[PDB]
């Protein structure tokens, strides 16, 4: 239900 | 009802048998003793279920732990009974002012002799390696025990002045660990000196141990009295005489006194009452139990005056006289596991002495630890101490990698499942391991411990791999470096855009999602709870038909498909191909589920912004809203996917404290009105959108810029957070 992006 | 007894194997659980069929006899009640490996550890783990036995034997220092937990029945004998035993018996089974079991026999370490072999044992530990030279000369060796318990070791460790914990104000100080002292690298470098001279061997045990001494082969051993029984056996011509001095100081053996307790759970709390008081604790029942296997110095009285006279019991007495009690706070396990990893990677030398010791004085005192690393020792019992990568610097000093220990378990897998086999990594650090603010804020044992999850990865094993690799642990590095720096926690469904091969080779897994770990458990510490959120690598595909539809959906088909995942969904980075590209139909269902049900994204974080054309709570009449471009290309997701629904979207920004909350017409909780649609708490925005300006908003190279009467949107191309302070 969530998204994280382009963490690394 | 019934009588289920635990006790050690290596106890006289015969003797006691007896016991139980005088029970019998007398009462007509059936007792069965047994002897399981490891009761100490599954009793906790059972007893909560309610499948514990009636009656659990142990040395006391556990039972304090137990008693904590609650899975010990309070005993209640009469004055006239607690007159038969010593005071200290009882003060050892003492835990809050409650007792918590019956004490049965004072236990403590004894220098065992071969006396034809050796007939002047030595008074000092450093007069050994010279002996063990003599008696190699002959084909024979000095010394032999168990380095796989430190229990064992721990004696000469004591020696010069390492401790448990500090006894002070009558108590036990949790923050003051002796483990790392100058006397304890001392006693434990000596050990590990007559291991590197060949004295003696890293992986010898128990058995071993036993077996070199009954046979002959040794000059002499450690062990409690237990022992004697099968040396009697052997006609070996043996004495037990008083432990050697290290440095001039006495060895202190950690004196326990077997004990038995009650199972709170236990319906047959009267019967144990009745056996252990009118039956074990007499002279002879305690003497049948201590003709199968010796007891040591029984806590009886009148037993006790008349096995005192035996010099065996002298010595045994000598040596608990030159040591010290155990204790029996719940901690003790924690100190034990800690002590027992730091003594076995000294001597086979994967571990030096002082980082070792520096590593069990840290552990110990760390209960969050203790927890995940109970739940690995129930998920793999075979491997009690498994390859760790470890950070040099800890993050608590600000070394570079939050995750203080990451393991890595060989898991077999299942052939009858079809799941293959696979290397199991384990994170620590995202969870608090400690509870005392060096990282984490202390919640309690309600909530989350830390962020309240640690990672898990399943990679694929090569047959030709000897180890595990170790890059997934810098992957969760990475992805633990974000949790910190963003704030923000995983669950099970979201997903992680890496865009790069996870492994930094060629393969075209690039990206991540997140699922529950298939086997790991739930743990419950005093910091709070800790679940285990497992690593799944995907293809750019994949993640973007996971952010067009669901997580579950996309995990569910990857579980579907063997060599994807299958049902543990291990990661394979040689694979070449989505599951899109093996399964064309399975396209149609993320195309099935989009047009029923739509997104599950509740919101996400990226780079974005917002702003006026900081502090407080306003109402604004215009509003300027910035994305990048990737948070851009959901925007359309974010209108049609959840807006349509009554549902809210919110994206984060990861570098700042901002948020943008889009949300629809008949929402519930929203201050947003449709006459006033834009106001913010501060860096928190909610802007109220009807599904008429989301329709034309939907039908409308950067920076590419969209604009209305009423807000501006562009999309384009300073902050450091540390800790969970
Ligand atoms: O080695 C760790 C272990 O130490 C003690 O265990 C002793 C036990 O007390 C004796 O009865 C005998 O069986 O030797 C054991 C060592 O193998 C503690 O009692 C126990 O809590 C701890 O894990
Ligand atoms: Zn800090």
């Amino acid at each position: 239900s969530y998204g994280h992006l382009s963490i690394g | 009802g019934k009588l289920v007894i635990w006790i050690n194997g290596d106890k006289g659980y015969n003797g006691l048998a007896e016991v139980g069929k005088k029970f019998e006899k007398d009462t007509g009640i059936k007792v069965t003793v047994e002897h399981p490996d490891k009761l100490e550890e599954k009793f906790p783990q059972v007893a909560a279920t309610g499948d514990g036995p009636d009656i659990i034997f142990w040395a006391h220092d556990r039972f304090g732990g137990y008693a904590q937990s609650g899975l010990l029945a309070e005993i209640t004998p009469d004055k006239a009974f607690q007159d038969k035993l010593y005071p200290f018996t009882w003060d050892a089974v003492r835990y809050n002012g409650k007792l918590i079991a019956y004490p049965i026999a004072v236990e403590a370490l004894s220098l065992i002799y071969n006396k034809d072999l050796l007939p002047n044992p030595p008074k000092t530990w450093e007069e050994i390696p010279a002996l063990d030279k003599e008696l190699k000369a002959k084909g024979k060796s000095a010394l032999m025990f168990n380095l796989q318990e430190p229990y064992f070791t721990w004696p000469l460790i004591a020696a010069d002045g390492g401790y448990a914990f500090k006894y002070e104000n009558g108590k036990y100080d949790i923050k003051d660990v002796g483990v790392d002292n100058a006397g304890a690298k001392a006693g434990l470098t000596f050990l590990v000196d007559l291991i590197k001279n060949k004295h003696m061997n890293a992986d010898t045990d128990y058995s071993i141990a036993e077996h070199a001494f009954n046979h002959g082969e040794t000059a002499m051993t450690i062990n409690g009295p237990w022992a004697w029984s099968n040396i009697d056996t052997s006609k070996v011509n043996y004495g037990v005489t008083v432990l050697p001095t290290f440095k001039g100081q006495p060895s202190k053996p950690f004196v326990g006194v077997l004990s038995a307790g009650i199972n709170a759970a236990s319906p047959n709390k009267e019967l144990a009452k009745e056996f252990l008081e009118n039956y074990l604790l007499t002279d002879e029942g305690l003497e049948a139990v201590n003709k199968d296997k010796p007891l040591g110095a029984v806590a009886l009285k009148s037993y006790e005056e008349e096995l005192a006279k035996d010099p065996r019991i002298a010595a045994t007495m000598e040596n608990a006289q030159k040591g010290e009690i155990m204790p029996n706070i719940p901690q003790m396990s924690a100190f034990w596991y800690a002590v027992r990893t730091a003594v076995i990677n000294a001597a086979s030398g994967r571990q030096t002495v002082d980082a070792a010791l520096a590593a069990a004085q840290t552990n110990a005192a760390a209960p969050g630890l203790h927890a995940i690393y109970g739940e690995c020792r129930r998920l793999y019992p075979d491997q009690p101490n498994p390859l760790q990568v470890t950070a040099i610097v800890k993050y608590d000093s600000f070394g570079p990698d939050p995750l203080d220990y990451v393991s890595m378990y060989r898991n077999v897998g299942s052939p009858s499942a079809n799941i293959p086999e696979h290397w199991h990594y384990i994170s620590f650090g995202l969870s608090d391991l400690y509870g005392d603010n060096r990282v984490h804020e202390f919640t309690g044992t309600d909530g989350p411990s830390g962020f309240g999850f640690e990672l898990t990865f399943r990679l694929k094993r090569e047959t030709g791999e000897s180890a595990p690799p170790t890059w997934p642990a810098e992957l969760m590095q990475g992805l633990a470096r974000y949790v910190f720096q963003s704030e923000n926690t995983f669950c099970s469904g979201d997903h992680v855009s890496w865009h790069s091969p996870l492994d930094n080779s060629e393969s075209r897994i690039q990206h991540m999602l997140l699922t529950e770990d298939p086997q790991m458990q739930p743990v419950q510490t005093p910091f709070g709870v800790v679940t285990f959120l497992q690593i799944v690598g995907v293809c750019t595909e994949e993640l973007h038909s996971a952010q067009q539809w669901n997580g579950q959906g996309i995990l569910e088909l990857l579980r579907t498909v063997p060599i994807a995942g299958g049902p543990w969904l291990i990661t394979d980075m040689r694979r070449g191909e989505t599951i899109f590209e093996i399964d064309p139909h399975l396209q149609e269902r993320v195309d099935k589920g989009i047009e029923t049900d739509g997104s599950n994204l509740s919101g996400v974080s990226a780079k974005c912004a917002w702003d006026d054309l900081p502090i407080r709570t306003r109402q604004l009449e215009s509003v300027h809203l910035k994305f990048n471009q990737e948070s851009g290309a959901l925007i359309p997701l974010c209108l049609r996917g959840r807006l349509l629904h009554g549902r809210h979207f919110t994206y984060k920004s990861i570098t700042g404290d901002m948020a943008i909350t889009f949300v629809s017409t008949g929402v519930e909780g929203a201050f947003a009105t449709e006459e006033h649609p834009y106001a913010a708490h501060g860096p928190w925005l909610q802007i109220l959108l009807t599904e008429e300006f989301v329709e034309k908003m939907l039908e409308d190279a950067l920076p590419k810029e969209y604009s209305w009467p009423e807000k501006k949107l562009k999309v384009s191309i300073v902050e450091h957070h540390h800790h969970h302070h």
